[PDB]
């Protein structure tokens, strides 16, 4: 699972 | 940085685009659609939105090209044609992609969507009347996010090829929307064909309790008592609006079950209008749900729930539906109306009980 | 008509809704209009709709002045406005609301022709500065009005567009009667003199002695400051008046601890039968919080519903970050009316007012 | 309100 | 970096948008429109393109940002509304201002503008009609480039005050077109009036040699040869195709006026459909432009010329107007039917004058 | 219609173009009807129209089984497609070229209905890989295809079908034939032998020997070779035909020199009563200079007008600065009917061929 | 091609 | 006049 989290 | 009708979710990485060509590639652009792969079956008018199976297979193709070290430092363009509502299937669809996977917050996923011109086209029901009621991405996104909160969906847990298999024609049709629902077609009878004979295996295996049935008679209900499974008839028009009364009555049947640790199974005979009344209106009864998150929230599941003057129905009545968590309670004694259960009874006549 | 483009149709061969870039021209069976130029919407920032029920006031005399004009007795009267997608949902929103307020159509009734749409309409934003993350529809606005005329909230033919242009002027107090139970007005300034001057109404400005002299006549019994101090409230309190703080800062959420004591604090006023006033510095965002609050608790709308009643009325309510948490609470405010009761003994924290309290406090009080 | 209200009624 | 319908003409410097908002500006972005300042005056259902004047003001204005201090490092953004007319008029006087200021060509002016989506309206004409006729913006730009190399426009000799004094009616309601050709509303006599007092003090300091009437008599045509100006009549029905013995006779009587280094002005009742015939079929049989590039540079200069049928006529006779280049020859005796000016004939009688 | 949105009249109950994103359903007064899944355009890379003459055809015994189907008697058909705006060119064109070219319809009755449309059609662009910076409209297309058929360039009736879809295939020539004078053909391959081998048709393959055998029965007296060789010449010469090399690069425009040697080429062949064949590598881009060149020359079409015959019939020639290299020298080519003539003397640079010479140079040699 | 040419001609 | 020219 790629890193995408919200800022 | 120089792209058109193109929205930014994160900053070079994932963008969402619109175009009527196929772009090109480059160095630190790479683009790719689902259009021509991952469909929605429409059942008349209906478009979308893309139910949870479309959102998995969406996900491992992200996924691959996110971590293919050609595109290690290139950004995402996830696209469609320039339709608006083909825009709004691959908007609401990468929405709940970053709510399920990526523990976003609804105002996070809807802040890159808002005040953009042209609209997306909002979503309508799956009857055969003209549209007079619409949902949007902000009711989806809203339902979704609410659904995964209370721990009715995980994609953890997810298993595609049981959810493709199940939900065809040949092999039942149904989807376990919830850890207590199960919404299915009425079964047929003329031994026994594969259908029944398949959904009987899987409510055996699966602590399936009770199952109510809202349309005319198509089959023997001996079967399921044969397997030790209660058997409950509240039947009522189809394509019409079901009496509280008959609400009432299935909210206490399902909520003795759900104390016992069974799941209830409902239908109609396609099990997406009745059926999406009774099993909506506990939704809403159990965890609060909006009207219009409600009937996303089925359709990302089950496509085509609600049809026609159900979904006005549902929206009026979802107070009556909140308010019985604290006017009424499950009752002591059981009734003849649901076989056996206990029914809804309201505080006066159950503190009563308490001593008497 | 058959050679119209980009036409809904309402009532067959009398009311239809057009979208054209250009002017059309009248014919023998058609006759067009549009009030773009005279009824248009004041933006405080990137907000655009839709418009207030004084915009439709307006647009009713026109559009009753064409229907019954002699000239277009066998005509069938085109609604119209410009072909962007925000000039298109205040036009089609302000006819739903028309035929709800006028004609007496359910929502389901004016939904139906504007459903399915291409394009679609622009839904409506807030009136803040930041981006922006929440939208109502027509949908949402149509059912909010329709409700609040059901529960007799909103009476058209008692209606008077003198007083609701005149009063929410900036110099004339700037406010609006929301309810026959509520007033959201933007916070009075005055510079309070420290001598003999402070007690003659000389140094009040014509604002704040439109506020006063309106409250005093209006059966105004309570005043509630969301904001810090900008007057002295003892020109409320002179007339009879009782004034009360419950302040937090702009822009921000209120506890659920203040929205329970507001709730508390108009109910009792409302058993009376007088009205509340409420204020921040704006009387926008924060009285928006709390005057929609008490309207989902009484008549059950939605925080959808809701926001589109109140912007109907006074256009800019609840803002930004407020939008979500008037959604996100919505739950609460509708259970109270179950969970909780007005109480027999008044609290100190609402200025000796009667508050909520549980069903075991308030049958404990009842039987000692 | 008014005095002059045109039957526009739903059919 | 981020912005959505905007167009790239210069990288980091110069900008084309759309917006139904008026956008913020920022430490890298300036952003301005005209269409609150500089407007098309419309004669029915015509929008554009924007005349010559307005592109002054346009320069004037853009300029002024791109000089200004504060915007040394930021790139500017030309706007205007979403609908396609206003899309159309800004897109067009921006290419026209490379174009004449920067020396642009129109395959460079062209290639931002192409395959957008949605595309911009196309012009029609000023007529009452419905239209049956559209030139685009690459045919404008081409008429407008041609003009210039041809030495037909020159924006340093613009002067901005006496062009829009003499293109209102109280004036005289003219525009000099070419430094050939001048297309006025005919004058009204009821001493004289100030537009007819203005265009004899305009004609007589501006070496005009020859009126030519195409409308009925509304004035004495003494006054132009009191004051040494010939006059002459080729008058045809408002609204019609001039015939192609009337367009030969123009032509020669032109050229001989032309010759003698003079001036020809022409009018119809507005100076507009019936003077754009004839002028017109000149500028194709000298510089050879097509008929949409030819209409396109007169509207560019005085709008609403050329009116209904006869922008078919012109494209259908543009071939017999550069044909006669080549066939036909200024005669060497003058005829009694463009009032002793010398007309058109084919070489065959032209060479035999030669030595008889 | 009057429910109807987004559709054109054409012919007033009879004949409509529509253009929604959905199917619509019939009714007792109209019928709907789509070749969108049927008849479709090849894109070379982001050309996507017009629509040639064959699915022109194809577009015509679909809209006449459904005109004359006695199901059909009162209802008024719409032919509609999707709402994309390159989607609503093709359908727009192809319908205005129906009624140029079978109902004898003139181009300001078809350009009519569709003039000031919102949202207006997409322009057609090249079919190359750079980026598009030339567009030609409806408007032309329509006069270009009117234009030829008043010069007898295009008769749909002796047009067959059958043939055109087989020669336009990679493996039986990869031909179309443009006019009665003219042929586009693409570069045909071999693998010449050096030996006894070289003297039979055996290692000549398919797509070669389909090229030999139609132009044998067809009266082709010229081929003209524009692209490098890639195939043996005497193949022609043996069949009795002139092979000529005009050879320019690929993608650049010819010379001036060049076209007029090409334009007296084609000028006595056709004196002759014979046809040309003119190829290039693909035959689109070289080969439509030159024959475009000479269309212009001969029946005084327009640059737009001219590629958009050219394009009708054989899609994608005229590529990239070959657009604008045409559209800029129109004028020379239609003045060398004025200020050139047929030599009488034959000349080495085409072959003892007749070219082109001035009015001074051809009255001297019938003096002399 | 054709044998059943509609009259679709210009009124 | 400033420096627009095509690159
Ligand atoms: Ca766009
Ligand atoms: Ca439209
Ligand atoms: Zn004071
Ligand atoms: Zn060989």
């Amino acid at each position: 699972v790629p890193a995408l989290n919200y800022p | 940085v120089y792209l058109d009708n193109t929205i930014e979710f994160l900053r070079g990485r994932v963008y969402l685009g619109a175009y009527d060509y196929t772009p090109e590639d480059t160095d630190e652009l790479v683009f790719f659609t689902v259009e021509d792969a991952i469909f929605y079956n429409s059942f008349h008018l209906d478009f979308g939105p893309m139910n949870i199976g479309h959102l998995y297979r969406f996900a491992v193709i992200f996924h691959e090209i996110l971590n293919d070290p050609e595109n290690a430092n290139k950004a995402v363009v996830f696209y469609s044609s320039a339709s608006t509502r083909q825009r709004a299937n691959a908007a609401c669809m990468l929405c709940c992609y970053m709510i399920l996977v990526q523990a976003w917050t609804p105002h996070q996923v809807l802040q890159p969507l808002a005040q953009v011109d042209p609209p997306f086209m909002p979503f309508r029901d799956a009857g055969y009347s003209n549209a007079d009621f619409e949902i949007t991405i902000q009711d989806v996104v809203y339902g979704v996010w609410r659904a995964k909160e209370k721990g009715l969906i995980d994609l953890h847990s997810f298993n595609l090829e049981s959810y493709e298999k199940y939900e065809h024609v040949e092999f039942g049709d149904f989807n376990v929307l919830t850890p207590d629902f199960i919404a299915f077609a009425s079964p047929q009878e003329d031994h026994l064909n594969q259908p029944f004979k398949s959904v009987l295996n899987f409510f055996a295996n699966n602590n399936v309790q009770l199952v109510v049935r809202l349309n005319s008679h198509l089959y023997n209900k001996k079967h399921f008592e044969d397997i030790g499974i209660q058997h409950l008839d509240l039947i009522f028009e189809d394509g019409t609006c079901p009496d509280l009364s008959i609400v009432k009555n299935f909210v206490g049947a399902a909520e003795t079950i759900i104390k016992r640790g069974g799941k209830i199974a409902v239908h109609c005979k396609a099990g997406l209008g009745r059926t999406g009344c009774l099993i909506g209106a506990h939704l809403i009864y159990t965890y609060g749900f909006t009207a219009n998150e409600c009937i996303g929230f089925l359709r990302f599941i089950r496509p085509g729930m609600v049809v026609g003057p159900q979904q006005h129905w549902l929206y009026l009545h979802q107070n009556d539906f909140r308010e019985w968590k604290y006017t009424t309670r499950i009752s002591l004694k059981p009734s003849e109306a649901i076989g056996g259960l206990y029914p809804l009874i309201s505080l006066e006549e159950y503190r009563l009980q308490k001593k008497k």
